[PDB]
RNA sequence: GAAAUUGUUGAAAGGGAAGGGCAUUUGAUCAGACAUGGUGUUUUGUA
RNA sequence: GAAUACUGCCAGCUGGGACUGAGGACUGCGACGUAAGUCAAGGAUGCUGGCAUAAUGGUUAUAUGCCGCCCGUCUUGAAAC
RNA sequence: CCCUGAAAAUGGAUGGCGCUCAAGCGUGUUACCUAUACUCUACCGUCAGGGUUGAUAUGAUGCCCUGACGAGUAGGCAGGCGUGGAGGUCAGUGACGAAGCCUAGACCGUAAGGUCGGGUCGAACGGCCUCUAGUGCAGAUCUUGGUGGUAGUAGCAAAUA
RNA sequence: UUGGCGGAAAGGCCUUGGGUGCUUGCUGGCGAAUUGCAAUGUCAUUUUGCGUGGGGAUAAAUCAUUUGUAUACGACUUAGA
């Protein structure tokens, strides 16, 4: 037995691999997950996380 | 003639049967979980039947393999049989139960020509 | 179709094993086995018989002989884990055992077709036995009762505790 | 002679058990002659055969053997623990069993 | 089907205590026995080696009437009829002999032991 | 070590002997116990008579025939004390208990055999000198055993025959010891003495 | 032409229930692997 | 003037026994070696025998050892008289 | 410490047998037995952190590396199994035998389940991607229908024969 | 084979005489292999059947009838060449 100080097996709670079934969006997140993995620039990670977002978390600009 | 594999181990070779399927005839022995509030099987008392859980899962290098070492693939005709032409050492054909005998002889002849193993080469055969 | 397809087929190419690191150093025998020791055969066809040990062979086996004139045990090889090294010692200097090796004992393996439904000896083997045993028995005749000791069999009596017995 | 025994007699006492749960995978053997773990340490690693008879002849014989070995000592009185390829059938509690002298260290 | 029937001395022949004389059943059974013996002589059997090899009785569909019980109730009054069949055969001789070959598997040690015995004795 | 072990029950303590013998049967040794009328129980005769009367009170109320049976013979008292220590309701317990037979006196199958003792159940080795003890034959004939005197007469006859045996055995062994002493101090005797025999 | 329930035959067990879990004995019953490419042609239908 | 006991340390030596052999071209850290190379250094190999069949094994019935109270429900609490 | 004080109703319980320099009480020292606990290893799943669009061949929700974790009623969520019907596809199966049913015969899955062999039978049915619902029973003194033990039992005895 | 003794569950113990075999008390001669480096490597006693060939002996019980010292029925007690 372990005296657990946290909740075991919990999800991170941050959405990855967006819930949409748009194939062009999936191509875009494939391109930007390559760029975020290997270009070591923070911009690619920021736009990769922004690509996952839902509609109310993407307000029009 | 199969691909080399590790030794196949089954963690629980006994069939999980529903509690009191031996007791009552109305209770079939397909597995159902006991949701009762006083159930000894649900409470996991010593000396009762064991329940299915994820720890009994087979090895991923060993899963879905026949004792011959192949995976069963159901076939219905020669075109379905020909899909296993380049994968003879991993898959073994099994003729479907509803194929007639005069087609079964054709499928067995083509499988013997292609070197494909058939796991039931004795169905509907006359002698 | 009866079954649809697998979306991916596993590759049929068999991989090579990794480069092992298990070299073979020779067997380190136990200290009670020196050549010339009288052994007791624990198992086998000649179990309970006392033989003399001559040479440590290549496949970790012990070359032994009866002698064949004494108890009828021929020139043979036995396993070192299936004998008891007694304290009784005779000298086997004067015996040329370098002729025998692992290729000297070949079974000439039998085919699967030849099945014995119901039912011989090498002449080279029989005069090799006759050469060596006449050199052993000359050393046997020095101390008394060794011929009788080697002819008699070994067995456990009532009250024999092998953890207390010294051989 | 009149005796040909090249083994030590022993008795199959029981399984390894607690007060109310037994474990058939480990059997308990009383070797006769030994009454202390220091004398029982001689017999570790020795082969054990349970030799019994049956009515039906299988491969030329009506005598069947179950093989095992001594693994460790048990208690303070020279009882040993033994493991077999297939476990002993538990009707043999008190049955005689053979401890061979091989693999020998002497 | 014998619970709470009377006890009698004529069960000593069969080692029982409970026995009866079901006259209607005996009439029906012996009528069927007579018919089977007639079928056997029509078929051309010996009529002296015949023993009843097979007989079974099982239940026919019930025949229902009514019964009138106290406080104006109705219950059933049902007959349980029978299907009976039987087969008489001639008693033949001994059935068969000459069992399976029982091919033997022996190891090299067993073969050497048998050869050693055959050499060592006559 | 032995096929059958014949235990002379004289001077033994009932519980300690029963706990030795029950373990012997469960290990698979065949035991026959003779002279059961000479077992000893520690304590006063009046204490053990009161104990047996407390046991004798216990019976099934609605039918005494199905109650606990109070056996009166010393051998059956020993059998009760031993069946208490064997798990007799299982097949292993029944197979153990059929390796045992207990007798008053020494019957003719066993009067010509060798009797042993159990030194960890002997009264002179276990009790402090001064403690009082009972004789099982006296207690058993106090609570209802009918055959105390016929066993005494048969035992007197058997002891007379056994003394007649032992006189001849002693004369023969004195002849053998005399011949061994006169045939000692030869060369084979000195070689055996050097080798330890 | 299912099940409850029943008859016959066959097999098995049964000292105040029966049924179950782990393990093995015994009896009965049963699947799989056993060719492989191969130096080779000691060869016939000569490849 | 010593020894020994007790406690503690050794990157001292060495014998017996049991369980496990996961991974699968190479890459790393090391050691012995002047070097070639070798090794117990990022997970077992070498040699040999028997059998090649119901022998191992699976299933099923029985036997034995130990364990096992009737399910569902309300309830603080159910095997519940 | 032991004894007197010390009386309850079926027969009775240091768990039982039994035990008296204990197998009792006080105390001390060792050895030993074994939990689903601890240590190491393998396997299953979950979670987390990473690597890997290069060409060839597939699946980037893929493959691979590393570490930790796993109790659970009420309840929540996720991934799946099964049924009736609908769009598409396999130019699917089938009177040389579809569906159904029986089978202490075999194989696969942790499981819901799936597949095969044999028997019976006689006319339709299935895999995959999706759509839809009158979609999964052991219970409700559940509904309808059928059948047991009781049980060859209670009984078939008023009104003269 | 002669003579005893043994009734607790004797079923065994002792003894006389001759025959026959072995003798490792002592000294010799010949054989053994190949079961291949181990595989209980098979040697015990318990019951039954069927054959031989050698002795031994040629019954009762139950149903049915009857009795009434008995009796719900079974059972009991009687009788019957
Ligand atoms: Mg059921
Ligand atoms: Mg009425």
């Amino acid at each position: 037995g372990i005296d657990h100080t946290s909740k075991q097996h919990k999800r991170s709670g941050h959405r990855t691999a967006p819930k949409s079934d748009n194939v062009y969006l999936k191509l875009l997140v494939k391109l930007y997950t390559f760029l975020a993995r290997r270009t070591d620039a923070p911009f690619n990670k920021v736009v990769l996380k922004a690509l996952f977002l839902s509609k109310i978390n993407r307000p029009p600009v | 003639a199969s691909l080399p594999h590790p030794k196949i181990v089954k963690k629980h070779t006994k069939k999980f049967k529903r509690h009191h399927s031996d007791r009552y005839h109305r209770v079939a022995e397909n597995w159902r979980k006991q949701k009762g509030i006083d159930s000894v099987v649900r409470r996991r008392f010593r000396g009762n039947i064991s329940q299915p859980k994820i720890g009994y899962g087979s090895n991923k290098k060993t899963k879905f393999l026949s004792p011959s070492g192949h995976k069963t693939f159901l076939v219905a005709n020669v075109k379905d049989l020909e899909t296993l032409t380049m994968h003879t050492k991993t898959y073994a054909a099994e003729i479907a139960h509803n194929i007639s005998a005069k087609n079964r002889v054709v499928i067995l002849a083509r499988a013997k020509a292609l070197g494909i193993k058939v796991t039931n080469p004795k169905g509907r055969l006359a002698l | 179709t009866a079954q649809q397809a697998p979306k991916w087929y596993p590759s049929e190419d068999v991989a090579a094993p990794k480069k092992t690191r298990k070299a073979v150093r020779p067997q380190k025998l136990r200290a009670s086995l020196v050549p010339g020791t009288v052994l007791i055969l624990l198992a086998g066809r000649f179990r309970g018989k006392r033989v003399v040990y001559l040479k440590h062979l290549e496949d970790n086996t012990l070359l032994v002989t009866g002698p064949f004139k004494v108890n009828g045990v021929p020139l043979r090889r036995v396993n070192a884990r299936y004998v008891i090294a007694t304290s009784t010692k005779v000298s086997v200097e004067g015996v040329n055992v370098e002729k025998f090796n692992v290729e000297y004992f070949a079974k000439e393996k039998l085919t699967k077709k030849e099945k014995k439904e119901a039912n011989e000896i090498k002449t080279e083997r029989v005069e090799d036995q006759k050469v060596v045993d006449k050199a052993l028995l000359a050393e046997i005749k020095k101390t008394p009762l060794l011929k009788q000791y080697l002819s008699a069999s070994f067995s456990l009596k009532n009250g024999d505790k092998p953890h207390l017995l010294k051989f | 002679a009149e005796s040909h025994r090249l083994y030590v007699k022993g008795k199959h006492l029981s399984y390894q058990r607690s007060k109310r749960v037994n474990n058939p995978n480990v059997s308990l053997i009383k070797i006769e002659g030994v009454a202390t773990p220091q004398d029982a340490q001689f017999y570790l690693g020795k082969r054990i055969a349970y030799v019994y008879r049956a009515s039906k002849e299988v491969r030329g014989s009506k005598i069947r053997v179950m093989w095992g070995k001594v693994t460790r000592t048990h208690g303070n009185s020279g009882v040993v623990r033994a493991t077999f390829r297939n476990n002993l059938p538990a009707k043999t509690f008190g049955a005689s069993v053979r401890i061979f002298l091989y693999p020998s260290n002497i | 089907f014998n619970s709470s029937i009377g006890r009698t001395a004529q069960g000593k022949e069969f080692g029982v205590t409970k026995a009866r004389w079901p006259a209607k059943s005996v009439k029906f059974v012996q009528g069927l026995l007579q018919n089977a013996a007639a079928n056997a002589e029509a078929k051309g059997l010996d009529a002296t080696k015949l023993y009843v090899s097979h007989i079974q009785v099982n239940q026919a569909p019930k025949q229902r009437r009514r019964t009138y019980r106290a406080h104006g109730r109705i219950n059933k009054y049902e007959s349980s009829p029978s299907h009976i069949e039987l087969v008489v055969t001639e008693k033949e001789e001994a059935v068969a002999k000459a069992a399976e070959k029982k091919v033997v598997r022996l190891t090299s040690r067993q073969r050497g032991r048998i050869a050693a015995q055959k050499r060592i004795a006559a | 070590v032995e096929p059958v072990v014949v235990i002379d029950g004289k001077g033994h303590l009932v519980g300690r002997l029963a706990s030795v013998v029950a373990k012997q049967l469960l290990n698979g040794q065949k035991i026959v116990v003779v002279r059961a009328e000479e077992l000893n129980i520690s304590g006063e005769f009046f204490r053990n008579k009161l104990k047996y009367h407390d046991f004798l009170r216990k019976a099934t109320a609605f039918n005494k025939t199905r109650g606990p049976f109070h056996f009166r013979a010393p051998s059956r008292i020993f059998y009760k004390a031993l069946r208490g220590m064997v798990s007799h309701k299982t097949a292993r317990g029944k197979a153990a208990l059929e390796r045992l037979k207990v007798f008053e006196g020494i019957p003719p199958p066993y009067d010509k055999k060798k009797r042993v003792v159990v030194p960890q159940a002997l009264r002179v080795l276990r009790l402090k000198p001064g403690r009082k003890y009972t004789t099982l034959g006296k207690l058993s004939t106090s609570v209802g055993w009918k055959y105390e005197d016929v066993v005494a007469k048969l035992e007197a006859k058997r002891k007379v025959s056994s003394a007649e045996y032992y006189a001849k055995k002693r004369a023969f062994t004195k002849k053998v010891a005399s011949a061994n002493a006169t045939a000692a101090e030869s060369d084979v005797a000195k070689q055996l003495a050097a080798l330890g025999y």
